[PDB]
């Protein structure tokens, strides 16, 4: 049940960036309007302004925590699925890989990392030439419309909303400032 | 008609207001008490007359409301105000007080007021459920008071320095920390008159001593 955790935790976070994304889309309009006016309302605009980048921020926080949650869940699918996978034809996987597998229950670190090692590269050319071969990859059919309603990748959307890298005094000034913002609405 | 109206005309209108309501020699004495004539000459004639202005209570309720054009001077036109509508709407020092005011009678030489329309801008029953300014918890600067006209003036090049040098919003404490001669009085001009320009809403109080 721990994948369906997962799974509705992305949810609500993409739920969650897509309303910042709309606050933040709002704040701005108005903001435009604003300015297009013929009135100066200095304090208005420099308010809006900080508001604004607030907003920013607010939308980079939940499109990182979005991100972060698609690719654990994404993650603990794989786990699973590969984990019972191996449950199924591991004996076999393992006769495949005998000539160096063996001993591990008493092998040395080094020898035990070594052999590991091998298992890993040898199952990258495996991998790789059944990609050159090229079928179409299909998804899993026990988790096939939970894996599928979260997409194949993040939304682009969010992608190109994480190059911004704030440094963490950024992070807590902004994190103070949208506390002070959250107040200031609530009164 | 409002006292105010009365004090913010310049000296001359004595000449013009005075001696037509039939005073005789209005034209040599202190403004106040050209000012406390024409009201009273006003008054004697029986039409209802206007009064404002900042509230101080003295030691014992012996209370006075002073204009703020006279720079809150103790004069003849300063309005009386008894410890008995004190209480009744628990006015304080500072409170913006306008409405009615009396002649005086017998015994007094200060015009009293006989009933409040306006304390502080607002009814009295919604000034009277205020609280106080110390309960008010403090917090550091939110708003940003930016100086910048934007008008393109010839002397904005303080105010864009200012800009630049020290930012100034809500609530600040700020000190100006300069020698004689080094343009403060220019220097907090520019600021009142970006203040006024900028901003229209806060209200803008200038002080000066000696
Ligand atoms: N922005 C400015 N542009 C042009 N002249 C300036 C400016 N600021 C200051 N000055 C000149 O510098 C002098 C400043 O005069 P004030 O501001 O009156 O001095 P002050 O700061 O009031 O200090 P006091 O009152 O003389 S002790 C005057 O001679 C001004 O002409
Ligand atoms: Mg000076």
């Amino acid at each position: 049940t721990a994948l369906q955790q997962a799974f509705d935790t992305c949810q609500n976070n993409k739920a969650a960036w897509l309303q910042r994304k709309n606050e933040l889309a709002a704040a701005e309009q108005e903001y435009l309007r604003l300015l297009s006016g013929e009135g100066r309302n200095v304090s208005r605009l420099d308010e809006l302004r900080n508001i604004i980048e607030v907003r920013k921020w607010q939308v980079n926080q939940a499109a990182g925590r979005y991100i972060r949650s698609h690719e654990a869940v994404q993650h603990i699918s794989i786990r699973d699925r590969l984990n019972d996978f191996m449950q199924q034809h591991g004996t076999a996987l393992a006769a495949a890989l005998a000539p160096e597998l063996m001993g591990y229950s008493e092998l040395t670190a080094i020898a035990r990392n070594c052999a590991i090692q091998r298992a890993t590269d040898a199952l990258r050319e495996a991998l790789l030439s059944w990609l050159a071969k090229g079928e179409k990859i299909n998804y899993s059919a026990q988790d096939s419309d939970i894996l599928t309603t979260i997409g194949f990748r993040p939304d682009v959307a969010s992608v190109d909303d994480s190059r911004e890298k704030f440094t963490p005094a950024q992070n807590m000034i902004f994190s103070r400032k949208s506390a002070q913002l959250a107040s200031r609405q609530s009164v | 008609m409002n006292l105010t109206e009365l004090k913010n005309t310049p000296v001359s209108e004595l000449i013009t207001l005075g001696e037509n309501m039939g005073l005789e020699n209005l034209a040599r004495m202190r403004k106040q008490d050209i000012i406390f004539a024409i009201l009273k000459q006003h008054a004697k004639s029986g039409e209802d007359i206007f009064g404002d202005g900042v509230l101080e209570i003295l030691q014992d309720g012996f209370g006075f409301l002073r204009s703020a054009d006279s720079s809150y001077l103790a004069g003849p036109d300063d309005i009386y105000v008894s410890p008995s509508q004190i209480r009744r709407f628990n006015l304080r020092t500072g409170d913006t007080i306008s409405g009615k005011i009396r002649p005086p009678k017998e015994g007094e030489r200060y015009f009293a007021l006989l009933k409040v329309n306006e304390v502080n801008f607002d009814k009295p029953e919604n000034a009277r459920n205020k609280i106080l300014f110390e309960n008010l918890t403090p917090l550091h600067a939110n708003s940003r008071l930016r100086m910048e006209r934007g008008n393109g003036s010839t002397e904005d090049l303080t105010a864009r320095v200012l800009d630049l040098a020290s930012l100034i919003g809500r609530g600040q404490r700020g000190l100006i920390v300069a020698p004689p001669k080094a343009g403060k009085t220019m220097l907090l001009q520019n600021i009142a008159q970006s203040i006024a320009y900028n901003h229209p809403d806060c209200v803008l109080m200038v002080l000066l001593i000696d």
